[PDB]
């Protein structure tokens, strides 16, 4: 894989939270769309498959 | 820079730059398409303009030898002094703001 | 402003050096005259009216007297030692608030910069002491050196518990913030250890080990003789004086009160200086009660004694802060 | 016809001068020679300290002034411990008259481009900067950022206890070991 | 470009020292200056207090590492009675 | 009371078998969720190191002094009753985590949570921490007692930041009071 | 002569404070720091005592939509 | 009894202190426009001062007037330094 | 110029008009005798420039941590009110081991 | 330019050029330091939407803001004007007074109280505005509103009074 | 807080110089190197770091 993901996804939530000039933060909306998603998918993923074991039985 | 912690206890300047960089890089780069990241070319080298300024210094080179070459060339009527350029905005100093911006 | 800006700055800085240095000479005859009362004595009363002008006679007898360069001596080192001790330990005067900001530098970190000058500042009597090539000058730098290795941390330590509750390094902040209550009062365990390495800081006694003339003949200062000599007095009771300003700034309230300008303005310094004056009184007071402690008993002391007990307090005085919700805003208000 | 841009000198809130920084630059390699290439080890070590004192001044001038009294601090209670094991572990005089020969000035050339070509570029726009038409550095003001302005050793308290920590955590522990085994070689035996 | 000079310094005076141990313990003290000033200087030019940060931490472990070396040169002397490096 | 927005933070997704409840859970959770074997583990684990140390006594003597093996003891007392804690603690978390069968976790997750949303009362509680100052602490303790063999850490304050959308909590607990009100009606 | 702490704590603890007092009273004074934090401030909200909030650092944003503000635009500039 | 010779040279200590507070006031009470001079200076207060200038011509000078001096848009002072980024 | 630039221009002129006037206006006839060592009237063995004993050398190399660990701690006392509990805690952890 | 803070300033650069004429002309605030820090509770207890709304911009368009939220700007600009022009129509006496000890003070609000408690009640009664500060404690009594304050200099007079709308003497 | 209501005025003042000499310089570009040359991909802002400054300063 040429592709990186980021093993600390959390640094989108750095910066200092003092003396901040308006405007200067960028809007990352977007960042946290493609994150949630990622956990809906994973944790969506897992619950198909530990119903397939109970199907199993 | 990369941070978010700059010198006042403010963020860092060069902050912005870099989260659009990284967020440009998370929404368009995936293991489906290798080459989503090449969208990431142009606000990298923004990042670096930011840090170093090599562009703004190449341009402001440029305009600066065209500007001094055009002032000296130009026809010269009269220097506004220093004092003349310290009384601009004044409460009772008219007559030396209209001489310094002309009007 | 209203005139030049080198002229402002050439004004205030006389009115610093001069009145100090006319200080530093009369604390010199005052602890002659102190310890004389306390030992049954007079003390100086015939070079000037009441001894009055005792100081300058010294002064100026040195200035006349002639230099010695010893032939074993490393000789640049031998004038650079005694040139560095008194520069450097002149410059603490540099941020001395005599007022609110009333300083030659109301510097942001004035604190910091009076442990970097007189740390520099000792180091020209390790220089010098070394530089002379003699036995007993060389034992007293040793000394020095081993003094330094003990009272350097217990300040630094206890200057960071006043930092804990000023919250700011300023030293008009500090004052500033003592209109509250003074800093002997909830932190009188630390003005006692700091008033303890004042002394040991200033190899004043009973820590007079660099120049111990019981012991060495006067130790580092043994080769030294006319001006060079003169230097090492000088920043030695001129670093008294500082040190005195120095606790009176961190624990009583610096000039806190116990035309118009001008009459607000003495009263600020004569209420710093009355309580310099009176710390001032008790060194030259400790110096005339107390025998001389062993420099192994000093090292011991620091750091068996003091270190382990400001350690302890380094910890207890933030935990006292958050649980009473008075930690200092560390932004600029006072 | 129109002038359009003016240059004026700053009366007063003006900075300092930037020939101080040139003063200190070439005092602090001199210093730095006079560290190796001197005969005597105090006088070495003397140069030593000189050459922190510099680099620590040029600190204070560009306004990093809690590191420039930080470094001082350090490196002047540093250098005097070096000075004390200088004192105990060498022979001033034979080490005065252990004279050295310039058979390596000519490695010290070749060495000495190499790595400072190779160098050169590895440095960023930034610092090559100041090495007829020169560049000036345009400041201006903000007011949301200067609400409550820190001063660097906040700005660096704002964060080396929480944020940045783990760093704290294995500083102490490299502290330590040196505590730990700085003593345990050289202890007396008994 | 004081930083590259400085940098310099201390690694001649480390390789190229025919005098004693403590003058190459010196002269790593140097190069870690230079290295330290390079980042202070860069963290100025980019407002990041994490260069500063990361400078007090090479302060800290360059005195942690003249410690550990002055004691591992004391051990040395003790046995070797001379810390003065030999050249023919 | 729909907060409109249940994930706030990016966090990170980790590959693992079982469902995440909570990537920082607070002490009292871990302690509050342990099973009974969770104690007997940690328990045996603490008693094998000073245990271990007694079996080598045994075998191999030390030929200690008169007071050196019971000093022995105390310092390998401590540390298997540290290890063994960092065990017990290591072994409920993992259930949090994901990385372990948690079954009666997920449920009790759902039942406690969801009791909180039906009270008002904020889902992880309230914290004198600043919002920054909780976003500092949930990313240094997040996934946190993975690396428990070398730095140990517990999160001791009250956040929001979890890695879990909480949209299924508020999505539940409404059903529950949809419930509640027409069983009322029957009344 | 002297006691040992795990043999008898108490007889130990009386002849710390009285042969080792500086080193003894350290722990002391160390250890009531903790003890202050896990004490005070339960019984400090107790008592009413209210931790004051946070003062402001930055400007403060206030959250949801603009407010669609109708005045002091640029007719009413003259 | 009290000997008064000896307490001399502590009353000249004071008197220097007294001197040197007297002295810095007056002279930057003076510098200021007879007025008290400002400690503990932050960003704000520097950038606040040099809005003075601007509106006055004096840094610690004060008006009232809620309408700009025209050509107040255009002395707003932008900082040029050859070195020191 | 400002205050402190002053300041250290007096204190250094100072400490040359003070040296200068004994450099010139003070007898400077040595010889011999004058210029030795002093110990206390007899002549010894130099030997002030050959390694020395310091049985306190332990101590200087503790001294140079400490000062690392104080420094390490003045931030902290710089930024209390953002550090509050979380960052008092780190704090407390960082002198528990030191 | 820069936010930096310079060290080594000796020059000032200035730019005559104005404002193109698309963009609509606001004369500027003229008020000096110590005057806006005595008007600025009132500024903000009359423009606080417009201020709000000024900021809630920039933040709408991050990197834009200086370009893109200028009407707000004007409106700001225009707004505090209004509350200067009504302090010196209603209060110009106890204004003077007060910025003026400001001034001698540093700056520092706790040092002029007699002042502030004097113009706040004249603000109060003639421009219908009032001092209002966030989260300040309630068990203790307002800082703003204390008669003893700890870090004035001189000490403030038994006789002053300090000011609370809505009750009377 | 006294500060917080005074920074939008101020802040507004300061926007209005920034942006009167931006759009300067990007005239004074278009009239002396013939057009405007990009020193960002982006749109946004950038407080200028380096300023074309005339050759001499005020005579005096
Ligand atoms: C040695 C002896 C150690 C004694 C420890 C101090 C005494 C205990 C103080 C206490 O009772 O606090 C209870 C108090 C309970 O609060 P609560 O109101 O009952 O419930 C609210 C929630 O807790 C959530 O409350 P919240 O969300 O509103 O706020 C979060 C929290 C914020 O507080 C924290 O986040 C602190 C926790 C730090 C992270 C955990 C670190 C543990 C890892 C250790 C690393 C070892 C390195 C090797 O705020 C506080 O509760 C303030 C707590 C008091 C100030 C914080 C200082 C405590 C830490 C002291 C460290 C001691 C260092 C010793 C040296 C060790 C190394 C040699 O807070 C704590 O639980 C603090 C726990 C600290 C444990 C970590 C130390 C191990
Ligand atoms: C500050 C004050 C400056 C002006 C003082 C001169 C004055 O106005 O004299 C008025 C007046 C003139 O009396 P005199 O000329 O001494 O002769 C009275 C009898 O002839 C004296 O005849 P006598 O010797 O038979 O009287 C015995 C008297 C000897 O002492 C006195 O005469 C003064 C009483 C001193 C009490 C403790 C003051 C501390 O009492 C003592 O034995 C002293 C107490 C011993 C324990 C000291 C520690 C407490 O004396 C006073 O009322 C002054 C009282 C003491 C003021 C403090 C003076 C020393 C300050 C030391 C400052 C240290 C830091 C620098
Ligand atoms: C600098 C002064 C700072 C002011 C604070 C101290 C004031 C007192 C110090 C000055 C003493 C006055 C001189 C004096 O004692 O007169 C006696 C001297 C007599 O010399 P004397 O030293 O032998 O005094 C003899 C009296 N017995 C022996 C008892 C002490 O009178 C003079 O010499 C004439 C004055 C010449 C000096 C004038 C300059 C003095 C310094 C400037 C003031
Ligand atoms: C003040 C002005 C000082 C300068 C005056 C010019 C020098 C004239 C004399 C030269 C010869 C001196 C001589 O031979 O002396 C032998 C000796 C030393 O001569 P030497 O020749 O042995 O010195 C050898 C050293 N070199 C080689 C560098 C010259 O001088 C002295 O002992 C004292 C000299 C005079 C110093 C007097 C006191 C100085 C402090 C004055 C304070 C202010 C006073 C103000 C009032 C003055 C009166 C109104
Ligand atoms: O360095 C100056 C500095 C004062 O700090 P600051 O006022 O912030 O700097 C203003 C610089 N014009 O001051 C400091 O903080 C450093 C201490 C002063 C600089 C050294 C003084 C002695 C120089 C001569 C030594 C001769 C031997």
């Amino acid at each position: 894989s040429r592709h990186i993901e980021l093993k600390y996804p959390e640094v989108f939530s750095h910066g200092s939270p003092f003396n901040v000039p308006a405007g200067f933060y960028p809007n990352l909306d977007h960042v946290i769309e493609h994150y949630r998603k990622q956990h809906l998918e994973e944790e969506e993923r897992k619950a198909k498959k530990l119903a397939a074991a109970a199907a199993a039985a | 820079m990369a941070s978010g912690y700059g010198l006042n206890g403010g963020p860092s300047r060069c902050f912005p730059f870099w989260q659009e960089l990284l967020a440009c890089y998370v929404t368009n780069s995936s293991e489906d398409n290798p080459d989503g990241k090449n969208k990431c070319i142009p606000v990298m080298e923004d990042y670096y303009e930011c840090l170093h300024h090599r562009k703004e210094a190449a341009r402001v080179r440029a305009l600066q030898a065209a500007y001094r070459e055009a002032e000296a060339k130009k026809l010269q009527e009269n220097p506004p002094t220093a004092g003349q350029i310290r009384n601009l905005g004044l409460l009772n100093k008219e007559e030396d703001t209209k001489k310094v911006h002309c009007a | 402003m209203s005139y030049s800006q080198t002229i402002n700055s050439l004004v205030e800085v006389v009115l610093v050096l001069v009145p100090s240095l006319v200080g530093i000479a009369y604390v010199t005859v005052g602890e002659r005259k102190t310890m004389g009362s306390m030992q049954r004595r007079l003390g100086p009363n015939a070079v000037g009216i009441y001894g009055l002008l005792q100081a300058f006679a010294d002064a100026l007898k040195l200035l006349l007297k002639e230099y010695v360069g010893p032939t074993q001596a490393n000789l640049v080192l031998f004038f650079l030692g005694p040139v560095i001790t008194l520069i450097f330990s002149l410059l603490g005067y540099a941020v001395i608030p005599y007022g609110p900001g009333l300083a030659v530098n109301d510097l942001s970190t004035g604190i910091l910069y009076m442990l970097a000058v007189s740390s520099l500042a000792t180091y020209g009597i390790l220089l010098a002491g070394w530089s002379a090539n003699s036995k007993y000058a060389f034992l007293g730098s040793l000394r020095s050196t081993a003094q330094l290795i003990s009272y350097e941390l217990v300040l630094s330590s206890s200057i960071l518990l006043v930092i804990m509750l000023s919250g700011s390094l300023s030293l008009t902040v500090i004052v500033e913030s003592q209109r509250a209550i003074w800093y002997i009062l909830p932190l009188l365990p630390v003005f006692i250890i700091f008033f303890i390495g004042s002394v040991a800081e200033t190899n004043r006694a009973p820590f007079d080990l660099a120049e111990a003339e019981s012991e060495l003949v006067s130790g580092f200062m043994t080769e030294h003789a006319a001006v060079i000599f003169v230097f090492f007095f000088l920043a030695e009771y001129g670093s008294i004086v500082l040190m005195c300003i120095l606790t009176s700034i961190l624990f009583l309230g610096g000039y806190l009160l116990i035309n118009a300008p001008t009459v607000e303005g003495s009263f600020y310094g004569l209420s710093l200086g009355v309580k310099t004056s009176i710390l001032i009184f008790v060194f030259i007071w400790t110096r005339a009660s107390f025998p001389r402690i062993r420099f192994d008993q000093l090292m011991s002391f620091c750091w068996t004694v003091l270190l382990p007990i400001l350690f302890a307090l380094i910890v207890l005085v933030p935990c006292i802060l958050y649980s009473f919700n008075i930690f200092p805003v560390n932004i600029s208000l006072l | 016809s129109q002038i359009s841009l003016l240059l004026l000198k700053e009366i007063y809130t003006n900075g300092s001068t930037h020939i101080m920084l040139d003063i200190l630059s070439v005092l602090a390699v001199i210093s730095g020679i006079c560290v190796i290439i001197s005969k005597n080890p105090i006088v070495s070590v003397l140069h030593l300290i000189g050459l922190f004192a510099y680099v620590s001044f040029y600190l204070i001038l560009i306004g990093l002034n809690f590191v420039g009294l930080s470094y001082l601090i350090v490196y002047i209670g540093a250098v005097s411990i070096l000075f004390l094991f200088i004192l105990m572990l060498i022979n001033i005089r034979t080490s005065e008259l252990q004279s050295n020969t310039s058979n390596s000035i000519p490695l010290t050339i070749l060495v000495g481009i190499i790595i400072s070509s190779f160098l050169f570029k590895m440095l960023p726009y930034g610092v090559i900067i100041s090495n007829k038409n020169d560049l000036f550095f345009i400041t201006s003001k903000i007011w949301d950022g200067a609400l409550a302005e820190n001063n660097h050793i906040s700005s660096i308290g704002n964060i080396m206890y929480t944020n940045y920590n783990v760093w704290l955590i294995l500083a102490s522990f490299i502290l330590l070991l040196a505590m730990v085994g700085a003593i345990v070689i050289t202890i007396k035996p008994r | 470009n004081i930083t590259l000079i400085l940098f310099l310094i201390g690694i001649l005076g480390f390789v190229l020292n025919r005098k004693n141990i403590i003058l190459m313990l010196i002269s790593i003290e140097i190069m870690l200056l230079s290295i330290t000033f390079l980042i202070l200087l860069s963290s100025l030019n980019m407002d990041d207090i994490i260069g500063q940060t990361y400078a007090i931490y090479i302060i800290v472990v360059a005195g942690a590492e003249s410690a550990i070396g002055l004691g591992i040169l004391v051990a040395f002397y003790r046995l070797r009675g001379s810390i003065a490096i030999e050249y023919k | 009371n729909t907060p409109t927005q249940t994930y706030q933070f990016p966090s990170k997704t980790v590959k693992t078998d079982y469902p995440l409840i909570d990537n920082d859970p607070h002490f009292t959770r871990v302690i509050r969720y342990a099973r009974p074997s969770d104690y007997a583990h940690g328990l045996a684990a603490a008693a094998a190191g000073p245990a271990a140390l007694w079996l080598m006594e045994r075998i191999s003597p030390s030929q200690v002094g008169r007071g050196g093996f019971a000093k022995a003891m105390r310092l390998a007392g401590f540390i298997g009753l540290a290890g063994g804690f960092l065990y017990f603690y290591q072994r409920s978390i993992l259930r949090f985590y994901g990385m372990s069968e948690n079954a009666r976790e997920v449920e009790m997750d759902m039942r406690e949570m969801t009791d909180r949303v039906k009270a008002g009362l904020p889902l992880y509680g309230e914290s004198r921490l600043s919002p920054a100052m909780q976003g500092v602490a949930a990313r240094q303790s997040r996934y946190s007692a993975l690396f428990f063999g070398v730095m140990p850490w517990f999160n001791f304050v009250n956040h929001n930041q979890h890695g879990v959308d909480t949209a299924k909590y508020y999505q539940q607990a409404e059903r529950e009071l949809e419930a509640e009100r027409l069983a009322r009606e029957q009344a | 002569t002297t006691p040992r702490f795990w043999s008898t704590p108490l007889k130990y603890c009386r002849w710390a404070a009285r042969e080792r007092p500086a080193l003894f009273f350290s722990v002391v004074i160390g250890a009531l720091g903790p003890v202050t934090l896990a004490t005070v401030p339960p019984l400090r909200r107790l008592i009413g005592d209210v931790d004051a909030a946070p003062i402001p650092l930055t400007y403060p944003i206030p959250p949801g939509p603009r407010k669609q503000l109708k005045g002091y635009d640029d007719d009413t500039e003259d | 009894p009290v000997p008064f010779e000896t307490l001399i040279p502590y009353g000249i200590i004071i008197a220097m202190f007294g001197v040197t507070g007297a002295g810095m006031a007056k002279v930057r009470h003076m510098f200021n426009g007879d007025k008290r001079h400002r400690w503990s200076v932050d960003q704000w207060d520097k950038q606040q001062m040099e809005r003075d200038r601007r509106l006055t011509g004096h840094l610690r000078g004060q008006t009232d007037n809620p309408i700009a001096p025209p050509g107040f848009e255009f002395n707003n002072p932008w900082k040029v330094x050859x070195x020191x980024x | 110029m400002s205050a402190m630039s002053i300041y250290i221009i007096f204190v250094s002129i100072i400490a040359i008009l003070f040296l200068a006037i004994d450099l010139i206006f003070a007898p400077h006839n040595p010889y011999k005798e004058k210029l030795s060592a002093f110990e206390c009237g007899f002549h010894s063995f130099s030997q002030s420039r050959s390694p020395f004993n310091i049985s306190f050398f332990i101590y200087g190399l503790v001294f140079l941590l400490l000062d690392l660990e104080i420094l390490l701690l003045y931030p902290f006392a710089v930024s209390e009110y953002v550090n509050s509990a979380y960052g008092l805690a780190a704090a407390l952890i960082f002198i528990g081991i030191i | 330019m820069a936010t930096r803070k310079p060290a080594f300033n000796q020059h000032v650069l200035l730019d005559t050029t104005p404002l193109p004429d698309s963009i609509p002309k606001v004369k500027e605030i003229g008020a000096s330091s110590a005057p806006l820090l005595s008007a600025s509770f009132f500024i903000g207890a009359r423009c606080k939407d417009y201020n709000d709304d000024y900021m809630q911009c920039k933040n709408e368009n991050p990197g834009r803001g200086e370009f893109e939220c200028l009407k707000e700007g004007r409106r700001v600009t225009r707004c505090a004007r209004s509350v200067l022009k009504d302090i010196n129509t209603h209060c110009l006496e106890q204004f003077r007074a007060h910025w003026q000890c400001l001034d001698n003070n540093n700056q520092q609000l706790w040092q002029c109280r007699p002042a502030e408690w004097k113009l706040n009640k004249c603000v109060y009664e003639n421009l219908k505005l009032e001092k209002v500060i966030p989260d300040q404690p309630k068990n203790s009594t307002p800082v703003h509103l204390r008669q003893r304050q700890i870090f004035a200099h001189h000490a403030i007079p038994p006789w002053e009074r300090p000011f609370i709308p809505g009750q009377p003497e | 807080w006294a500060r917080i209501h005074l920074i939008p005025l101020l802040q507004a003042e300061e926007d209005r110089d920034h942006v009167r000499r931006y759009l300067a310089d990007q005239a004074r570009e278009k009239g002396l190197l013939g057009e405007n040359i990009k020193v960002y991909n982006s749109d946004r802002y950038v407080r200028p770091t380096f300023a074309v400054t005339p050759s001499k300063p005020a005579q005096e």
